[PDB]
């Protein structure tokens, strides 16, 4: 999920 | 009886002394002392001085930084544009009218300032819904083998405009109406009079259900599923300290976004619901603008939460503001 959390600007 | 009616307005002040005037024609210093109009002008100045640079800089750094022009960022740019509609279509007009003591642009300018102020707030409203849907679709992967692309991002922005037009156009064509509110210096949807000629009641209900309940349920479900997905993944991967930090940060942001959303629209929900239900009462024009305070300020703190607290945007803005190096 770490990559998708960066795409959406949450991590 | 504690109000004065006209063909296109409703001043919340009794005319038993004969001093009430049209909010389109004469200052309203009988419902508020002149200094309160100056403080109203002072607050509009604050929203302009803070809301314009933070929202304009968001559009500026996107032009300069290629890594910001991704489809998942379209709705954030749509949020900055909506805040600018609130700044120029509403805040600047109200700063001007409050300095006069009344709405000088008349009923036509009332529909104009009311259409763009409602449009700006609704686009920002539905941008926060669409952003939650996309973050839920991308992270929770609820659909089988789906990748979010540019065409899905454009439809997400177009969906916000359609929902906003489905919310600001009806008052211009006879479903509800735009009239000066509170201190009569800014215009908005009529929920203080039961104007049966334009069916104010069925619109306020449609306003509450479709444009507040539906957005609130969608935001809670999407971000609820997201926090569940993230906590589940981290629990199944406690050997990764980075995944444990991400779960905390994602949870902390979801709480901030949901609480900020409530602070924005819940006072405007209940207070306008009370003014609508317990109608015709002795509403203080100062009490009218208590919900408008929290909602209008979202033009400033939505960029802080959704842009400045985004690592990719904050780094590009520090680079741009610091002349090109940081
Ligand atoms: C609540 O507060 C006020 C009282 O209810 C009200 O203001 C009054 O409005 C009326 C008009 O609707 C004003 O009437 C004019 O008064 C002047 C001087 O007294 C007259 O000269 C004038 O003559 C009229 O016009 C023509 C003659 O040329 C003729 O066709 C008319 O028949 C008539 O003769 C009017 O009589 C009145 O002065 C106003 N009073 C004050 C104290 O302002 C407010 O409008 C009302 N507030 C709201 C928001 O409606
Ligand atoms: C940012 C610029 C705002 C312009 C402020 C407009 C001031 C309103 O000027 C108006 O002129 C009338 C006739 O002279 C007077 O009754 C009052 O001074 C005032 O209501
Ligand atoms: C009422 C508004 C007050 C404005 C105060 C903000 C001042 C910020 C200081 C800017 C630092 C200058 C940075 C140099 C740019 C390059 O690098
Ligand atoms: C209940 C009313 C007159 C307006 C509701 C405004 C709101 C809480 C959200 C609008 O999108």
């Amino acid at each position: 999920i770490l990559e998708n959390l960066k795409d959406v600007g949450l991590f | 009886m504690n109000g004065t009616e006209g063909p296109n307005f409703y001043v919340p002040f009794s005319n038993k002394t004969g001093v009430v005037r049209s909010p389109f024609e004469a200052p309203q210093y009988y419902l508020a002392e002149p200094w309160q109009f100056s403080m109203l002008a002072a607050y509009m100045f604050l929203l302009i001085m803070l809301g314009f640079p933070i929202n304009f800089l968001t559009l500026y750094v996107t032009v300069q930084h290629k890594k910001l022009r991704t489809p998942l960022n379209y709705i954030l740019l749509n949020l900055a544009v909506a805040d600018l509609f609130m700044v120029f279509g509403g805040f600047t007009t109200t700063l001007y009218t409050s300095l006069h003591g009344y709405f000088v642009f008349g009923p036509t300018g009332c529909n104009l300032e009311g259409f763009f102020a409602t449009l700006g707030g609704e686009i920002a409203l539905w941008s926060l819904v669409v952003l939650a849907i996309e973050r839920y679709v991308v992270v929770c992967k609820p659909m089988s083998n789906f990748r979010f692309g540019e065409n899905h991002a454009i439809m997400g922005v177009a969906f916000t405009w359609v929902m906003a037009l489905a919310c600001a156009a009806p008052p211009l064509v006879g479903w509800s109406r735009y009239i000066p509110e509170g201190m009569q210096c800014s215009c908005g949807i009529d929920y203080y009079t039961p104007h049966e000629e334009t069916n104010n009641e069925s619109f306020v209900i449609y306003m509450f259900v479709v444009h507040f309940i539906i957005p609130l349920i969608v935001i809670f479900f999407c971000y609820g599923q997201l926090v569940f997905t993230v906590k589940e993944a981290a629990a199944q991967q406690q050997e990764s300290a980075t995944t444990q930090k991400a779960e905390k940060e994602v949870t902390r942001m979801v709480i901030i976004m949901v609480i900020a959303f409530l602070i924005c629209w819940l006072p405007y929900a209940g207070v306008a619901f009370y003014i609508f239900t317990h109608q015709g009462s002795d509403f203080g024009p100062i009490f009218m603008t208590i919900p408008a305070f929290f909602a209008k300020t979202s033009a400033v703190y939505n960029p802080v939460i959704y842009i400045m607290m985004n690592k990719q945007f904050r780094n590009c803005m520090v680079t741009t503001l610091c002349c090109g190096k940081n």
